[PDB]
RNA sequence: GCGAAGAACCUUACCUGGUCUUGACAUCCACGGAAGUUUUCAGAGAUGAGAAUGUGCCUUCGGGAACCGUGAGACAGGUG
RNA sequence: ACGACCAGGGCUACACACGUGCUACAAUGGCGCAUACAAAGAGAAGCGACCUCGCGAGAGCAAGCGGACCUCAUAAAGUGCGUCGUAGUCCGGAUUGGAGUCUGCAACUCGACUCCAUGAAGUCGGAAUCGCUAGUAAUCGUGGAUCAGAAUGCCACGGUG
């Protein structure tokens, strides 16, 4: 894409909220290429992010997807096989991409019984900023406006 | 040109020519045919005088057991002399260059220290300590003086019955040693057809000074392996592949060196060597 | 019970939890379970044992634990004492439920070699 | 391929006048409880070789018996380097 | 084990286990036949059948008897 | 030759089938048999006679092969021989019973084939591939044909090669693909290597 | 997981053993079997050995076509 | 003769390494149950209902219908509940046992099926490849092809993504 840039395709939503943001993310799970059932163990952990968040199933993702995503990163496609480190604003294709991937591999194979536990207890982590999602919101910000001596 | 078919073994590469010492013993410088192109010094060959001028038409260069860039020089040289002092510089890897190599080649070290003499009780002890980790890793040491060419009759009877051959760097007194062995000087220095010189008390020597100030040749990776075989036995200690004798977790080739089962020594060659070549 | 396949196949869906618990294997474990009817959804033990012992018995009464084991080792051997192809691959140390011996022969032929 | 791994196959139907009888492709019709009946479970002082397993298919082109297709009567060689070109009713290839 | 409901037999074979039996269990019989089955019928003798080179003679202890005559008997030969 | 050629793809998409009967599938493969047995057989027939294109069709399954021929004189032969035997070959090779049908050809310059085996035919009397290609790919080229490329592989003049040399001629293509490409090879398979002669005729495009 | 869309043997070639050698195949010719048939036995089978049957047109039921091999070359053979 | 025939063996051996795969590991995961939407493939030696049974294997028996005529043959992921609770587990399945069943002349070597019994490693893969950016990754079924007998594969097959 060095000549015309991109982001994702073939997603698939929410027949109850049709929310992009819950769409892009429901489906980052899948390389089970089905969210034919994939969506579901999510929602039991939404769920106890809906009440975590004093909300529904829709904004209690919303929440701590928004505590999770990043405003600023540091981006590389090297130009020149140069080390980019300059502050750059991230793009909202990655934004949200990289983000919702953040908070749904941070649940990941465990040691017991349903994930819905598993993301019950990574969801409301990421509603309260300190989920692994949202602190490479706060991390990536760190390494920007810190350094810009190299090209 | 074409003669009379008989036996020799290649005495001297005359040059241009090769010259031959006969089955007899009969010294021919020889041309050497365009014909053939797989003769040494050292080949038994069929040479033809004219009908001296010979000509060569038949060689006999045996197995390989040493080369340069990768092409025998030779062959039944069951023994490599290692041969070291310090000039003009030097270093471990270096004798273990040739070490990893005499092993590889199945070539015996004879490790030979010049300048024992040289080398005080502090300098000797020392080189004695160094020379005794390749000792000990095998290669066994005989102490001579480069000059003094010492230890002369342990390396002869090394000698006796096979052939062997002077490595080392910047005339390091190997010249020196071979003189004595010789009996006759026929080099010193200071800082593939050659010349062929034979043993009395049986089998033979080849020497060449060119040889002896030191570049390196072409090899491959196995090689420097084979100059260590401790490393086979670590590359069982972990894992059925283990890293690759570098580390990695699970080097159990890099853990025997961590541990010092292995010395480090045989690493660090077995780099240099793998460098070299890449 | 434990039964005959030695441990209480409890909790789990717990019939299946003697498949592997030997004798009674997954078969004869489930009929054996099932002649109490203790939870095979859950847990075997919650109910009263002697309903289960005596299927213990029931099944002290099938090919279980160690004299299965035996069996299994002995019919093994049947093989081998003769000489046979399942007694030549048993008797060469190969496999008798198979495992190719230019390649990772390992669970027959130790989790793995070289 | 050669003649003979074709040229193989001419040769086994003889002895059968000569010396034999006939019982061709009606020997097993008796062999199961079709319903394992025995009655031509039992002779081989008479020769072995042949069975449909022993058959193989015999690439008409090579009497190449393995590469075989079952429809072409060829291996799969020739099935190809027939089938390109056409003088045939109809093929296609043209993103498939 | 397994069954193949049919096992089998031959007769130029068969013949010659019954040949070791009016010539008794002497010494091992040859045919190159290994599709007969083992048997303690199989037992007149200890058999030979080819396996390549090898008509080997196959014991006849009849614990080995769902087995043809290539099970007790090589086959291959390998490291 | 090498590759998968131009026809590396082409197969009966916009192509007229020479076998063109609709057999049915069950035979299908036997309408070939029968088909390129008799197209085995007629392309040994013809072989003088100039057969230039063996169509075969089976009308209500009786086969009845089509000829182009360079002269359908020859082919017909004096008397009516020369298809008479076509006719028992062909329904009793065909099975689908000999109907045999005679054409005269567009043009044999336009025929890959023709040319190239005319230019084997040329080669082999002592002629030169030169001459005899040149000859033809001219000629061909002169209105037999408005392209016409050879495009040949294995020993070139006997070398250690199979890479390739060719006789494009006129205005030819082989990769823009609706192209009216009459290809074929010939060769002399020689007594020296193997020549390849791989002989295209651009009859223009569609 | 390279050419089998099949390597049990077979296939099969190749081991390995066993066969054959105008060759296993070929082709004519003779020749016999017409053609071609009916059936037994034995050998690992290769094949080894038995008995049976029918030959239509022309016609050494050989031939010719039968249709095969042999045998023998001519001729035949090769994924050798 | 390498021609060439056969028998029977040979691949596929095994310290093995390796590729190139296959597979676990699981968590909704394994596990029980409940429970819809695929498509595409295949038939007359045929395909093959019923039927019948067999868990099945198998086995016994068998219509329709040359295929929008019947039938091979059917999606499953989907979907509705439990369970268990990444436990070498119901994971996970090696390993084996023990026997059914199958195909092929016979599989006994070097052939294929169920049950039963047995149930490693594996817990996510060190070092270390590639792929891939959508209907890809990736995934559910599904299928063909041809092999006497065998589709980790190919060849196919549509769902879901």
């Amino acid at each position: 894409p060095r000549r015309r840039v991109i982001g994702q395709r073939k997603i698939l939503p929410d027949p109850k909220f049709g929310s992009e943001l819950l769409a892009k993310f429901v489906n980052i799970l899948m390389v089970d290429g089905k969210k034919s059932t994939a969506e579901s163990i999510v929602y039991s952990a939404l769920e106890t992010l809906a009440q975590r968040s004093g909300k529904s199933e829709l904004e209690a993702f919303e929440v701590a997807l928004e505590n999770v995503r990043p405003t600023v990163e540091v981006k590389s496609r090297r130009v020149g096989g140069s080390t980019y480190q300059v502050p750059v604003e991230v793009r909202p294709v990655r934004r949200n991409a990289l983000a919702m991937r953040w908070i749904v591999e941070a649940a990941r194979k465990r040691g017991d019984k349903s994930m819905a536990l598993r993301l019950a207890n990574e969801l409301s982590d990421a509603a309260e900023n300190k989920g692994t999602a949202v602190k490479k919101r706060e991390d990536v910000h760190r390494m920007a406006e810190a350094n810009k001596a190299f090209a | 040109l074409f003669g009379e078919p008989d036996e020799g073994i290649v005495i001297s590469r005359f040059g241009m020519h090769a010259d031959v010492e006969s089955a007899d013993g009969d010294v021919h410088r020889c041309n050497i045919r365009r014909t053939i192109r797989s003769l040494v010094t050292g080949d038994r060959v069929v040479w033809r005088p004219g009908k001296v001028k010979g000509i060569v038409e038949a060689v006999h260069e045996r197995t390989s057991v040493l080369t340069r860039p990768v092409k025998p020089i030779a062959a039944n040289i069951d023994q490599i002399v290692i041969v070291s002092a310090i000039l003009p510089e030097l270093s471990l890897n270096i004798i273990d260059r040739y070490l990893v190599a005499c092993e590889t080649l199945q070539i015996e070290p004879i490790i030979v220290l010049n300048k024992i003499d040289l080398l005080d009780d502090e300098g000797m002890a020392f080189v004695n300590e160094q020379m005794d980790i390749y000792r000990n890793i095998g290669y066994r040491v005989l102490m001579v003086s480069s000059h003094t060419q010492d230890g002369l009759k342990p390396l002869e009877e090394a000698l006796t019955g096979r052939i062997s051959i002077f490595a080392g760097q910047s005339g390091v007194g190997k010249s020196s040693l071979l003189n004595a062995l010789l009996g006759l000087q026929k080099e010193i220095l200071t800082n593939t057809a050659a010349r062929l010189y034979h043993f009395p008390h049986g089998g033979d020597v080849i020497d060449s000074p060119g040889v002896r100030e030191f570049g390196l040749w072409h090899l491959e990776p196995e090689q420097i392996t084979q100059g260590f075989v401790e490393f086979h036995d670590y590359l069982g200690l972990c894992k059925y592949r283990d890293c690759k004798h570098d580390t990695d977790p699970g080097c159990a080739i890099r853990e025997a060196v961590e541990e010092g089962k292995i010395a480090e020594t045989r690493f660090e060659n077995y780099h240099r060597i793998l460098e070299s070549m890449a | 019970a434990r039964i005959a396949g030695i441990n209480i196949p409890d909790h789990k869906h717990a019939v299946i939890a003697l498949t592997s618990i030997y004798g009674v294997g997954k078969t004869r474990s489930k009929a054996i379970l099932a002649a109490a009817g203790i939870a095979e959804d859950v847990k075997i033990s919650e109910l009263s044992e002697g309903q289960i012992d005596t299927l213990r018995d029931e099944v002290a009464k099938f090919v279980v634990e160690g004299d299965l084991r035996r069996e299994i080792s002995m019919s093994i051997k049947r093989l081998m004492d003769l000489g046979c192809y399942r007694g030549l691959r048993h008797r060469r140390g190969l496999p008798v439920r198979g495992q190719r011996t230019k390649t990772n022969a390992r669970t027959r032929k130790g989790p793995r070699k070289p | 391929a050669k003649q003979s791994m074709k040229a193989r196959e001419v040769k086994r139907v003889a002895l059968a006048d000569k010396y034999f009888a006939k019982r061709a492709e009606l020997k097993a019709i008796i062999s199961d409880v079709n319903a394992r009946w025995n009655a031509v479970l039992k002779l081989q002082t008479l020769p072995r070789d042949s069975s449909p397993s022993r058959q193989r298919n015999r690439c008409r082109q090579t009497g190449r018996p393995h590469g075989f297709l079952r429809k072409f009567g060829l291996s799969r060689i020739k099935v190809r380097e027939a089938a390109m070109r056409g003088e045939i009713p109809g093929l296609k290839k043209a993103s498939w | 084990r397994s069954l193949k409901k049919g096992p089998f037999i031959d007769l130029h074979l068969l013949k010659k286990v019954e040949k070791a039996v009016e010539s008794g269990d002497k010494k091992p019989l040859r045919t190159w036949s290994r599709r007969s089955t083992i048997f303690p019928n199989m037992i007149g003798l200890t058999i030979a059948v080819h396996n390549g080179r090898q008509h080997v003679p196959v014991f006849v202890t009849d614990e080995m008897v769902g087995h043809k005559l290539g099970e007790f008997a090589p086959t291959r030969t390998y490291r | 030759g090498q590759k998968v050629h131009p026809n590396g793809i082409r197969l009966g998409i916009v192509k007229p089938w020479n076998s063109t009967w609709f057999a049915n599938t069950k035979e299908f493969a036997d309408n070939l048999d029968s088909d390129f047995k008799v197209r085995q057989y007629l392309t040994k027939e013809l072989a003088k006679a100039s057969v230039s294109r063996i169509v075969i069709e089976r009308p209500a399954k009786s086969i009845r092969v089509t000829i182009h021929t360079a002269r359908p004189g020859i082919v017909i032969g004096k008397k009516g021989e020369d298809v008479e035997k076509l006719r028992k070959v062909v329904a009793d090779i065909a099975g689908v019973p000999a109907q045999i049908n005679i054409a005269e050809v567009r043009k044999p310059e336009l025929d890959a084939k023709l040319v190239a085996d005319s230019i084997t035919s040329q080669l082999e009397r002592r002629v030169m591939f030169r001459r005899a290609m040149k000859r033809a790919v001219q000629n061909a080229m002169r209105l037999g044909a408005k392209g016409i490329k050879v495009e040949v592989s294995g020993r070139l003049g006997g070398a250690e090669i199979a890479r390739t040399e060719w006789y494009r001629e006129g205005r030819v293509p082989l990769h823009t693909l609706r192209a009216d490409i009459d290809y074929n090879t010939s060769e002399a398979h020689t007594t020296y290597g193997v020549i390849g002669v791989k002989v295209w005729i651009f009859k223009g495009e569609i």
